[PDB]
This record gives structure tokens, C-alpha cells and sequence, in this order.
């Protein structure tokens, strides 16, 4: 595995937050991509579009922390990486940006290690990023999702993130109006 | 929480919401908001992302 | 017992999604205005 | 208009109650049945099954009271009833009996009348009998119902009762266990 | 409420809920209940009902 | 802000009913052994 490369591209999401213990995400039309090549080694990290010049560019990068513990999920290993990012999605903004990041991260791992993990799989690990599945199980599933976490454990509390998808009418829009 | 604009939304029609954590707000329709309602908001300085619903993540091996 | 304004709607939110959009705006009547008890 | 009988038969339901604005009723395949004839005139009551022998016969009736309810909705008068409820759904055991008479009430009127009334009509006049529409909205469409009510006049409060059908799974079943 | 049938048939992985008001355990599966568990409960007097989801309500004119 | 044990799983019974029957236990699962803030 040298010069294996994948290319993700991962939707934001919005949630209604409330005082409910389930909370409904939509998958919207705005992208985030990252481009993830095996290289000889080190890490090389580049940052384009949204946060651009505004973040460090190395294993402190939120992706490349979501690929590494994607690739132990996986049970794999890499000499090094070259990750590229193209922001599209507005950051700070509740359009779930930094969830987008961690599932990019994950699903960009299970792509170079031949998809080994699962659809809970990856909610579970990405939701674990956040501590919370709101905008994560979105990314992950598209469409409409209603996640929950649940404190069940023996080993307490170790929360377990669940998500099942809604089917969306075709003719419904978002329309988001995005402050400066 | 709440911001303006959710309510001045609502208390027009719209199904408006705030999104996360905010301060965007959200509108869900059948019909596209009208310009001159997207225009107004364009010159407060907000900027309007018209947008559907999004498929999974996807993944390609190149 | 406890009186309160902000409710969540989304099992509202989830019917009109699916299949009634006229819905949509009900769905996200997070604020009332009279108290539920 | 004498002579004109309807036969109206009406599911029970459940409802799980909580906090929540939004409420679930499961209509049940337990059925209460009323027959409602136009007699020359008077009023003549019988009730046998659950409640035989327990209630009070006449104009006080529950089952009367929605049939002249819903007359008046139907905008319609007639010179004298024989109604005769034949009840299977368990009284005040959770079950919606009392929702599911107001309903066949309604109904029934709505019936003799050759069907004026609307069914989110016929939803209004029943939930306003107990002043909510969990169980009563699900004995009127039938299956899984989610209801709600919105207190919005002008001329406040006047609660207005909403209901919404889901369509439920072939394969799912319902298992009651009542107490005597 | 919370009724003492309704955990026990829980904790044991049933979904069981108190029926509206109560006193009465609801059970919602795919599956029947054991008969052992309906007949245990009908030796405490509970009555037992199987039944379906059903239809709006009727009405016939004769 | 407040916690508490008892929440409505209406969203869920919802799914439950329509296309995931797994998940009636859940969906009936209104009252929590941990808080919910």
C-alpha cells in the first residue's frame, strides 16, 4: 500500500437542535472534499477554500486525526499521507463542517483499507469525534437521519451513538441563510 | 437563539429555523423564497446558499 | 410539572418530510406561544 | 328522514402518554359497535357488553350526546333516535372507549346526514369531547396517528386538534394485558 | 406508572408501554408473546387481547 | 437547565412502526437509568 489514493466527498448537515432526546439531521448540497494519497512517508497536509491560512497543517488537522483512527478502526497501517482538503462548507456556521472533517476523515481510511468497516461502524467513530451524532450520522447516511445516543454500557457510561434514515419528498429545498 | 431573521421568516411563512449551533438560519420549502426576500437579507451581509438534499459520503478509489 | 415553551417537534418534522411539506412549518414550531403543560 | 338507520363500528386504541408535544395512538382491532336508528320520535337507549346495566339510559349518554353533536354539525335535525351500543373495547382501562364513543357518535350523525362532515371535520368534534385528540384522532383514520394541538384563535384559546396518518408495517401486532 | 407488568416485560425484551391512562401493559412485536408469560400474567387476573392494528372507523347505511 | 429521566420517543416510534420494527423496544424506551441535559 504505497500510492494508493481515494478521493472523498462529504455533505454538511443541519440540525434543529432542541430539547428532545432525538434529533433529526438533513444532508445538504455542500461539499467538502479530501483527496488522501499513501505517500513514501511523513505526513503532508494542504487546506483550500474554507480555512484556508486559518489552520495548522499536520497530525493536529482534524481530518488527519479522523484518517488515523480510521486506519486502526480499519486494523491497517500506513508509511505516510498526503491529504488535501477543498473546503466547501462554511465553518462555525451549524452546517456541521468539523462532523463533515471527522467522517471525511473515517471513510477516507476505510477506502484505502478496502472498506472493511461498516455503516454503524463509521457514525459510531465519527460521532465519537463530536461526542454527539447529530451532523455526523447525516454526512455518513445522506438524506434524513433521527440519531440518538445511548448510555449502555458495563462498563458505564460509553455512549453508543444509533441513527436510522428518513426518505425525503423529492421536491423539498433548504435555503440557508449564512451570516458573515 | 432566537435569531432575527428565524422569526421574521416564520412570522412570514417560512418554515425557518436556526441551524445548529446557528447563527445560520434554515429555511425548508417546496417553493424557492423570493429574491427580493433573499436580496434583502444579501445586503445585511448574509450570504443565501440555495441547496438540496445531500446522498452519503461518498468514496472513489483513484 | 413543568409549564414550558420550547418543545421538540421532531416526530412532526419527520411526517412532513416523508409526506406532507405543507407540514414543514409546524414541524419547526419549536416556540409556542401559550405554555405546555 | 324516518326509518334511516347507520351501523358504525369503531376501533379502541393506545396512546403512550409522556412529555412530549406530539402524540402517538395505535388504533386496535377491538371494536365497539353502535346502531342508530330515526324512530318517529323520543329517544331510546340500550347499551349491552362493557358498561351493560352500569350506565344511565338516555339523552345523558355519552354515545347520544355525540350523535346530537354531530347533527348540529351536519347541520341536520331529526324527530327521534334509537341508539344501540353493543361494546367490546374495556372501559377505563386505557383503551380510548370514551374517545371511540364520540367518534361513533359523530360518525354516525355524519352517517344519517349522507356524509357532510370532513374527516379532519369529524376530528375536530370528537377530540373536543375530551378536549384531546390522542385516542380519538386514531379511532377516526384508523392505524398509527400522530396528533397534537395547536392553541390558535382570536377569540383564544379555541384548541385546534391535528392529526396525521402513518402507514404501519403489515407484519406488526399489538398484545394488551388488562387488569380486572 | 410505572405499572409493575410493563418492566417486567421489558427487562425482559419486550417493548412494553403503560396504555394511555393505564392500568392496562401494552406489547408491540412481530413476534406473539410465549404463552407462558400470557398465562403467568392471566393467573394474576390479568385479561389478555391479541390484536391487530386496525382501520378507521365504519360506518354502514342499512 | 434541566435534567431529566423521562423524555418522549415519538421520533422513534415513528420509524419504528413505518420500516424498523427492531426498534419498538427503543421507541418505547421512555424512561432513561442515566440524565438526560
Amino acid at each position: 500500500n504505497v500510492g494508493r489514493k481515494v478521493t472523498v466527498t462529504v455533505p454538511g448537515s443541519s440540525a434543529n437542535l432542541g430539547p428532545g432526546f432525538d434529533t433529526l439531521g438533513l444532508a445538504l448540497s455542500v461539499y467538502d472534499t479530501v483527496e488522501v494519497e499513501i505517500i513514501p512517508s511523513g505526513l503532508e497536509v494542504e487546506v483550500f477554500g474554507e480555512g484556508q491560512g486559518e489552520v495548522p497543517l499536520d497530525g493536529s488537522h482534524l481530518v488527519v486525526k479522523a484518517i488515523r483512527a480510521g486506519l486502526k478502526a480499519a486494523d491497517a497501517e500506513v508509511p505516510g499521507l498526503r491529504v488535501v482538503c477543498h473546503n466547501n462548507i462554511p465553518q462555525s456556521r451549524g452546517l456541521g463542517s468539523s462532523a463533515a472533517a471527522a467522517v471525511a476523515g473515517v471513510a477516507a481510511a476505510n477506502g484505502l483499507a478496502d472498506f472493511p468497516l461498516t455503516q454503524e461502524q463509521i457514525v459510531q467513530l465519527s460521532s465519537a469525534f463530536e461526542g454527539h451524532p447529530d451532523n455526523a450520522a447525516a454526512s455518513v447516511l445522506g438524506g434524513a437521519v433521527v440519531s440518538w445516543t445511548n448510555l449502555s454500557i458495563d462498563g458505564k457510561s460509553q455512549p453508543q451513538y444509533a441513527a436510522v434514515p428518513l426518505e425525503v419528498q423529492d421536491n423539498i429545498r433548504a435555503t440557508a441563510l449564512v451570516p458573515n | 437563539l432566537t435569531s432575527e431573521w428565524v422569526n421574521r421568516l416564520r412570522n412570514r411563512g417560512y418554515a425557518a429555523y436556526l441551524s445548529g449551533a446557528g447563527p445560520t438560519a434554515m429555511v425548508l420549502s417546496t417553493e424557492p423564497i423570493p429574491d427580493k426576500v433573499l436580496e434583502d437579507a444579501r445586503e445585511s451581509g448574509i450570504k443565501v446558499l440555495e441547496l438540496e438534499v445531500a446522498g452519503p459520503v461518498k468514496v472513489e478509489v483513484n | 410539572i413543568d409549564a414550558r415553551f420550547n418543545v421538540s417537534r421532531v416526530a412532526v418534522m419527520i411526517v412532513a418530510l416523508q409526506q406532507r411539506p405543507d407540514l414543514l412549518w409546524e414541524g419547526t414550531r419549536d416556540r409556542l406561544h401559550q405554555p405546555y403543560r
